């Protein structure tokens, strides 16, 4: 404790704390279609199936776990459906992305025109 | 942990020689009520084996713990000088083939009263004075024999190697199939041992499954009893269901050291009619006396893990969705124990699969390789462009020349 | 059945739970996506090595 607040970095080592939380659940998602919240707070150490419904919800607010909550059952299940890749909405996406690396592409093209026409290149080539 | 259950009927007929005494060493721990027995026969034992420092290790060990028998001890000493005698003779003749000859029969001698360095050290000059191939064919034999009493196999496997490919592959023919005494199964027998201590299991079986019944009767490198079990707990743990069918199965070869124990050709068939209750019972009941074997006993943990591992993955092959219920009966076990192992198979990739637990249902996972293409694809340009990007500023700093002095 | 998939010689899974064998008539011509794999995989370790060629 000690070494981390002289670093003044105190609340990024918190943060850790509560990550490792969320990747284990995360974890629970490539193995579970459906676990319950008393036993998923077990393999977790959350201590309570309160502690897991509140943490589990937060990650679907967030949108880093594709999950739902069941309280007639006291079961969470995980929706593994992402995205299909079909919408329009992924088209734009690609265009998006594509249009990055042609600019990217144009920079390093117009850079490396600068060392021809340099006059200490060629000299030594 | 005691184990009434072994048939000493059986067990004394299973080993012969040399191996009986070597057994007792760690069996003499928890085995009372044998002490007084063991006495009656030792009158016709102590002069066996020409023991001379082992018997003060026998007696110092459990004394530790918790004189006319030190007369014999004496007594037998004087005999180490006689044996000197008859090596004097061979060098004052200078004749290559007197020293020659008599080196191997002599050589067999020093191994039994325990000068394990002297013998050892003989074959290593010896190779230079052989050039005929027949000589070559000889010291294989005895190295790898020597060489694994002492439990070394770097200077086998090195040897190994270049005798089977320096001579033109054994010769091409093979010396019309070698001598009398056909090595080739030997060879066979060493290997298997040699991998399977070197925890190369895999390797081990295959050696050993090529082996004929009918030239595996020698009670000085390895007990043809477990033979079979040696080549058939290492196939079941690491053939695939093709490997064992051909190789193990259909080998009409290894289909004879299978009679030798019932049980073991029990547990592969079982194994292979998709019978895992029972196959796995006669496996849990075996496990004690496989942990008494010298050469099995550090592999014993590692193989039933494998087999268990084996066991999980071919029983949900066939299925598309399969009742933890079921499942969990067919291996011994309960629903939450098994889905803590079923955890650990997904997690490791070797099962493709998720459980519900609610129903206790183990659903097959099947992947869209579509979306799995495109997100990997699109991973792989932001990962290129924050490389490209960063690496476009590395040549900034190193253009204008920026470093901390 | 359970053998007959084992021994490969019929392609399909069974349903334990609902009691069924659903066959294998699927699996269409699915190699685009493998070659953009192997495209991904390629292109991924080129960035590095031009990256870092030398230093």
């Amino acid at each position: 404790s000690e070494t981390f607040t002289r670093d003044n970095n105190m609340g990024l080592v918190k943060q850790c704390l509560s990550s490792l939380y969320k990747k284990n659940i995360q974890r629970l998602t490539k193995t579970f279609l459906t676990l319950s919240l008393q036993d998923m707070a077990s393999r977790v150490q959350l201590s309570g199936p309160q502690e897991a419904e509140k943490y589990v919800l937060h990650m679907i607010e967030d949108g880093e776990i594709f999950a739902s909550i069941n309280q007639k059952d006291g079961m969470v299940s995980f929706h593994d459906n992402p995205e299909k890749y079909n919408n329009p909405a992924m088209l734009h996406n690609i265009d998006q992305e594509m249009l990055k690396c042609i600019e990217l592409d144009e920079r390093l093209k117009a850079m490396d025109q600068e060392i021809t026409v340099n006059p200490q290149f060629v000299q030594k080539s | 942990v005691e184990n009434p259950s072994l048939d000493l009927e059986q067990y004394a007929a299973s080993y012969s020689g040399l191996m009986r005494i070597e057994r007792l060493q760690f069996i003499a721990d928890h085995c009372p009520t044998l002490r007084v027995e063991a006495l009656k026969m030792a009158l016709s034992f102590v002069q066996r084996t020409f023991n001379v420092d082992m018997y003060e290790e026998i007696h110092r060990k459990l004394s530790e713990a918790t004189a006319w028998v030190e007369a014999t001890r004496k007594k037998a000493l004087l005999k180490l000088e006689k044996l000197d005698t008859d090596l004097k003779n061979y060098k004052g003749n200078s004749i290559k083939e007197s020293i020659r000859r008599g080196h191997d029969d002599l050589g067999d001698h020093y191994l039994d009263c325990g000068d394990l360095s002297n013998a050892l050290k003989c074959y290593s000059r010896a190779r230079d004075y052989c050039t005929s191939a027949k000589h070559v064919i000889n010291m294989c034999l005895n190295v790898i024999k020597v060489s694994v009493y002492l439990q070394n196999w770097s200077h086998v496997l090195s040897y190994v190697s270049k005798a089977e490919s320096t001579p033109e592959i054994a010769e091409q023919r093979g010396e019309r199939d070698s001598q009398t005494q056909a090595i080739l199964t030997k060879l066979k027998c060493a290997a298997g041992l040699a991998e399977l201590a070197a925890r190369k299991y895999k390797q081990a079986a295959k050696c050993l499954l090529l082996a004929s019944f009918d030239h595996c009767d020698f009670p000085e490198l390895l007990s043809p009893s477990n033979v079979a079990i040696y080549g058939g707990l290492c196939a079941l743990a690491t053939f695939d269901r093709q490997e064992l069918q051909r190789n193990v199965i259909s080998s009409s070869s290894f289909k004879l050291f299978l009679e030798l124990e019932p049980q073991v050709r029990d547990i592969i068939f079982k194994f292979y009619e998709s019978k895992y209750a029972s196959c796995l019972k006669m496996l849990d009941e075996m496990k004690d006396n496989l942990l008494l074997d010298m050469y099995l006993a550090p592999h014993v943990r590692t193989l039933y893990t494998q087999i268990r591992n084996r066991a999980l993955i071919q029983y949900f092959s066939p299925y598309v969705s399969a009742d933890m219920h079921r499942m969990a009966a067919a291996f011994n076990t309960t629903v939450a124990a098994l889905e803590d192992e079923l955890t650990q198979l997904i997690l490791e990739g070797l099962i493709s699969a998720r459980v519900d637990s609610h129903s206790k249902i183990l659903y097959a996972r099947d992947v869209d390789q579509r979306s799995t293409t495109f997100e990997k694809s699109l991973l792989m340009g932001k990962e290129f462009q924050r490389r490209a990007k960063a690496m476009m500023l590395r040549a900034a700093v190193l253009r204008n020349q920026i470093h901390v002095k | 059945l359970v053998q007959c998939i084992l021994d490969n010689t019929i392609h399909g899974r069974i349903d334990q739970v609902n009691q069924l064998l659903e066959l294998d008539h699927q699996k269409r011509g699915g190699a685009r996506y493998t070659a953009l794999d192997k495209w991904t995989n390629q292109l991924n370790s080129l960035n590095q090595a031009v990256v870092s060629k030398l230093a």
